[PDB]
């Protein structure tokens, strides 16, 4: 159905109402987001279906009709743009300065902004609007706030 | 059953809302994928 490149929202009936379970970003017919908010479930685009073609419970990515294309990342200095989508309110541009999550395997990216858990799968932008991640896996902080990472796949 | 809907281009805005801190924390990732506090 609507394959436009984009940030979308990822939606349910089983709930009451229609519930917004995550956000997912559209980029060269491919649908990327974070597996927790499918569980490799397939996809509803008006008529048209989307099915998983990779994902990794470890990295909370999964990607449907192709591989995952998003690659650029954040640059270690520069301030960035959550594009966030919370549920049943407009998108709107929050822009930050990520701290680092310091790991055994390496320093990533990280973006302390509190949103709901529907807006998990919001994409993190460049100042030339290219995807270096997505935000909706991370930590919860002493003071009870929220802090994500900025999880990027990587391109094949 | 899951569906999308189009939320919005993917764009940088200039002039859009600053805010949140940049904290530098040690963090450990397991097998479910859960990031949590190493102190
Ligand atoms: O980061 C999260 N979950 C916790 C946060 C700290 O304790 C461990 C994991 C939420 N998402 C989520 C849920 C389930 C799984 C995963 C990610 C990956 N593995 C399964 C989450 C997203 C958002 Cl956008 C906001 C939020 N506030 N609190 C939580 C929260």
């Amino acid at each position: 159905g609507e394959t436009t490149d984009g940030v979308y929202r990822v939606m349910t009936r089983r709930l009451l109402g229609s519930t917004q379970v995550g956000v997912g970003v559209m980029q060269e017919g491919v649908f990327h987001t974070m597996w927790h908010v499918t569980k490799g479930a397939a996809l509803r685009s008006g008529e048209g279906r989307l099915d998983p073609y990779w994902g990794d419970v470890k990295q909370d990515l999964v990607s449907y009709c192709g591989p995952w294309k998003l690659d650029a990342a954040w640059d270690g200095l520069s301030e960035v743009q959550l594009l966030a989508v919370p549920p049943g309110e407009r998108a709107k541009n929050i822009q930050t300065l990520p701290g680092i999550f310091k790991t055994k395997d390496g320093d990533i990216g990280a973006v302390a902004l509190d949103y709901p858990a529907g807006t998990s799968g919001s994409p993190i932008l460049d100042k030339c609007g290219r995807v270096i991640g997505l935000y909706g896996n991370g930590v919860v902080i002493k003071n009870g706030s929220y802090v994500s990472a900025i999880t990027q796949g990587k391109r094949e | 059953d899951m569906y999308i809907e189009r939320a919005g281009d993917i764009t940088w805005e200039k002039d859009a809302e600053v805010t949140g801190n940049s904290p530098r924390l040690d963090v450990a990732l397991d097998e479910s994928g859960d990031f949590s506090l190493v102190e």
